[PDB]
């Protein structure tokens, strides 16, 4: 039922990527789209939804398109009042509507009854393993009861980028890495944290893994980040 | 060899 | 004349369906999967001899949609006139009892490019090994499409290609049977 | 169920090749629903409205010199370029036809034998199929189903021949195709 854990051969190798790791770092280093109580105003293809969300930071966009795994998923949230959280991209971001644009995948949760009383944040445990040994442990926070794995992942990596140099401009001190989610019902799933081999990094193609819009229960989900160094 | 595509132009609005 | 290469694309409202493909003398070289953002070659071999930047087709489709809306408005929202397809069922080679063959459902001369096709074996839906092409361009600007069904001939089985299109008042069934 | 009106927009860039790369013509066409509204013909050198609906665009695009310069050079950078990319497996793709001769499952005549020359699975589509009666090409009585494109880079065609067979006669179906250096022949011994 739950996705099988990865074996060394199933994981992307940092040493096999010859492009600029900064393009991966860019996607998680204090980078994300965030909006509350919004509703979609358009759609480009059947499986996507467009929202009017402005770049609160440095005004780089006022429209966000988010792609989902299929049309049922888009139909499900099309008329709902929702919250949005995800990692956006610009390279190869294309769509028209009827001002800057930005793109993303998944990141959608119904807003009604998904928050805590008096606006309280829920802590989510994250344990980091380097070469099979727990090295540091910490928590990330979310204001949602049901939160997308994407949101949690982003917060986890943002933290690890500043505290452990998960990704640097040229490369990474780590050879492999995957982030694993453990739900209170026993179901687990994971995402490879390293770019595919070659000299280029396709951001859009990488982020597409979030299009299933997978959500987890923040009060009970557990997160494990497994990293390995080329040596030790 | 890489096929190349012709770019589409915006119509007059 | 000798050869023609066509880069053909379209966007259709309100279905929001879009397509981008290359055609050589009437045969598809490749098309771009808009959802996976990748090139899909008509024959596997092609992908070993050439390449194509799929993400580039997406840029064009966005411009195509914007232009569709400008034109829709400029025509005072004149909708398209449905044109029903001519449907033909054939085998890709002389049929021989118990010798593997392929049923081809040729859906031609129609528009808009939205069609529902189903294969029927003795009145029952068949989903085993069937495949289909995307919409292909025609000089008159209507479309063509091929649906395929690999099968084992026998006097015991009868087939039907069931086609639905807004230009048709009722689903069309093209029957086929040994002989 | 779904009766909403549809609105369609198509864009086609057609590269026409004559004697290979010798002569090339680029044709850019915009089609709204089922009507071409504007086009760029490299033989003309500028956009021309095909219908009233395309006038604003032909005018607007022609006022963009960079655009026209790009479009005029496309016969080289686009058309001749793509022709070079695929020639090895498009222009030069060869698949020999399977040929068989047999009597038609339908004989709607007296003392008449309708012969079928089935030619299938070949590529490219240009092909020549002719009948002969003792070495003499048969003109009348011949009937073809026409060239059938299968959509998978192969073609097929049936070429029938009505005959008044007499023991000893040899009816030959001859097929000439770029896949073979010499004509393929299949004989029917009457």
């Amino acid at each position: 039922e739950s996705q099988p854990d990865p074996m060394p051969d199933d994981l992307h190798k940092s040493s096999e990527f010859t492009g600029t790791m900064g393009n991966m770092k860019y996607l998680y280093d204090d980078h994300y789209v965030s909006a509350t109580k919004v509703k979609s105003v358009d759609s480009f293809f059947k499986w996507d939804l467009i929202y009017n969300i402005s770049d609160k930071k440095l005004k780089n966009y006022d429209k966000v398109k988010t792609e989902l795994l299929n049309e049922d998923l888009a139909k499900k949230y099309k008329d709902e009042v929702v919250d949005v959280y995800g990692s956006n991209y610009y390279v190869n971001c294309y769509f028209s509507s009827k001002g800057g644009k930005t793109c993303m995948y998944g990141g959608i949760t119904k807003h009604e009854g998904n928050h805590f009383d008096n606006g309280n944040l829920q802590n989510v445990l994250v344990r980091v393993y380097e070469n099979k040994r727990n090295t540091i442990s910490f928590e990330v926070q979310t204001d949602k009861k049901s939160v997308t794995a994407q949101e949690l992942d982003i917060k986890a990596r943002n933290f690890l980028i500043n505290k452990k140099n998960l990704y640097e401009f040229n490369s990474s001190p780590y050879e492999t890495g995957y982030i694993k989610f453990i739900e209170n019902n026993g179901n687990t799933f994971w995402y490879d944290m390293m770019p595919a081999p070659g000299d280029k990094f396709d951001q859009s193609k990488y982020l597409m893994m979030y299009n299933d819009n997978k959500t987890v229960d923040s009060k009970s989900v557990k997160i494990e980040v497994h990293l390995t160094t080329k040596n030790g | 060899p890489k096929w190349v595509k012709q770019n589409t132009l915006k119509l007059a609005t | 004349e000798e050869h023609v290469i066509i880069q053909a694309e379209f966007y259709l409202n309100p279905d929001q369906s879009g397509e981008f493909m290359f055609d050589f003398d009437g045969d598809e070289i490749f098309h771009v999967d808009m959802a996976k953002k990748e090139t899909v070659w008509r024959l596997e071999e092609f992908g070993r001899f050439a390449s194509f930047e799929a993400q580039g087709a997406l840029a064009n489709i966005a411009v195509d949609k914007a232009n569709l809306e400008i034109m829709t408005k400029r025509s005072n929202y004149t909708p398209i006139t449905n044109v029903p397809p001519e449907v033909t069922v054939l085998t890709n080679s002389p049929v021989e009892l118990r010798e593997p063959n392929v049923l081809i459902c040729f859906i031609d001369k129609f528009t808009p490019p939205v069609v529902n096709v189903t294969w029927l074996r003795n009145g029952k839906p068949v989903t085993t090994g069937v495949s289909e092409t995307v919409f292909l361009p025609r000089e008159d600007h209507l479309f063509r499409k091929f649906h395929y069904l690999p099968f084992l001939p026998s006097t015991e089985d009868v087939y039907d290609c069931r086609v639905e299109h807004w230009g048709l008042d009722e689903p069309l069934l093209k029957h086929w049977e040994f002989d | 169920g779904d009766t909403r009106p549809r609105f369609l927009w198509q864009l086609k860039f057609e590269c026409h090749f004559f004697n290979g790369t010798e002569r090339v013509r680029l044709l850019e066409r915009c089609i709204y629903n089922q009507e071409e509204s504007v086009r760029f013909d490299s033989d003309v050198g500028e956009y021309r409205a095909v219908t009233e609906l395309g006038r604003p665009d032909a005018e607007y695009w022609n006022s963009q010199k960079d655009l026209l310069e790009q479009r005029r050079a496309a016969v080289d950078t686009y058309c001749r370029h793509n022709y070079g990319v695929g020639e090895s497996f498009t222009v030069q793709r060869r698949v020999e036809p399977k040929v068989t001769v047999y009597p038609s499952k339908t004989q709607p005549l007296q003392h008449h034998n309708l012969l079928v020359c089935s030619v299938s699975g070949f590529y490219p589509g240009s092909i020549e199929v002719r009948w002969f009666r003792n070495g003499q090409e048969e003109k009348a009585g011949v009937v073809s189903t026409g060239l059938i494109q299968n959509g998978d880079w192969t073609f097929q065609t049936l070429v029938m021949l009505e005959t008044v067979p007499r023991s000893g006669e040899v009816y030959t179906c001859q097929v000439e195709h770029p896949s073979v250096t010499s004509p393929l022949t299949v004989e029917w011994r009457a």
